[PDB]
């Protein structure tokens, strides 16, 4: 019934930018937390974004190595979670996922399958 | 940002055996609402990540109860007490209490040799 899905990375030279997207069903939107998390090739998951809920406000907290470049939004109206990219680089070259939070106190109990970004001519 | 140091990197084991990975962060981890929102992930080759337990110790619905989490103060472990072919891959601590939230560097679970 949860259904999350990415779309929006692809292949771009440094500097550049993109929207990531994120559409899903299955659930009250508006009542979730929602997370942009990426995986460069070798490493590790890292937190990049995150937006609560309706009743907090729809609040917002960015990890510093995105402040400034990075955005987050959502369309409550449509459902979808989004990521507006400036200033691209080879670090920023990753899968990247979207995930909602869990109402019993969790972050990313549902992931999305992700998407590809490649940076580098 | 509080550092999520995870042991050990690589963890060989023999399918039906008990696993330990632990966890350490660099401080309380404890959110002001009181809560530790600490949880633990899996990303098997080739899917996305999966929740394993939240708040330190919630095993998520549909989770093998062969799976469990515990710990205290900035020491947190994950227990796997007999390990499935379908439990190999990459296992990740992280902590979503402060800002920045942070995931440990991963624990590569695989079978022995
Ligand atoms: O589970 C219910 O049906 C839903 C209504 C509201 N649940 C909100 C959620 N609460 C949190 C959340 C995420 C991380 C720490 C504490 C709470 O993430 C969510 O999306």
């Amino acid at each position: 019934e949860v259904k999350l899905v990415e779309s929006g990375g692809g292949l771009v030279q440094p500097g550049g930018s993109l929207r990531l997207s994120c559409a899903t069903s299955g659930f009250t939107f508006t009542n979730y937390y929602m997370n942009w998390v990426r995986q460069p090739p070798g490493k590790a998951l890292e937190w990049l974004v995150s937006i609560r809920n309706k009743a907090n406000g729809y609040t917002t907290d960015y990890s510093a190595s995105v402040k400034g470049r990075f955005t987050i939004s959502r369309d409550n109206s449509q459902s979808i979670l989004y990521l507006e990219m400036n200033n691209l680089r080879a670090e920023d070259s990753a899968t990247y996922y979207c995930a909602r939070g869990y109402g019993y106190g969790a972050w990313f109990a549902y992931w999305g399958q992700g998407t590809l970004v490649t940076v580098s001519a | 940002q509080v550092l999520m140091t995870q042991t050990p990197l690589s963890l060989p084991v023999s399918l039906g055996d008990q696993a330990s990975i632990s966890c350490r962060s660099s401080q309380s981890i404890v959110h002001s609402n009181g809560n530790t929102y600490l949880e633990w992930y899996l990303q098997k080759p080739g899917q996305s990540p999966k929740l394993l337990i939240y708040k330190v110790s919630n095993r998520f619905s549909g989770v093998p109860d062969r799976f469990s989490g515990s710990g205290s103060g900035t020491d947190f472990t994950l227990k796997i007490s007999r390990v499935e072919a379908e439990d190999l891959g990459v296992y990740y601590c992280f902590q979503g209490s402060h800002v920045p939230y942070t995931f440990g560097g991963g624990t590569k679970l695989e079978i022995k040799r």
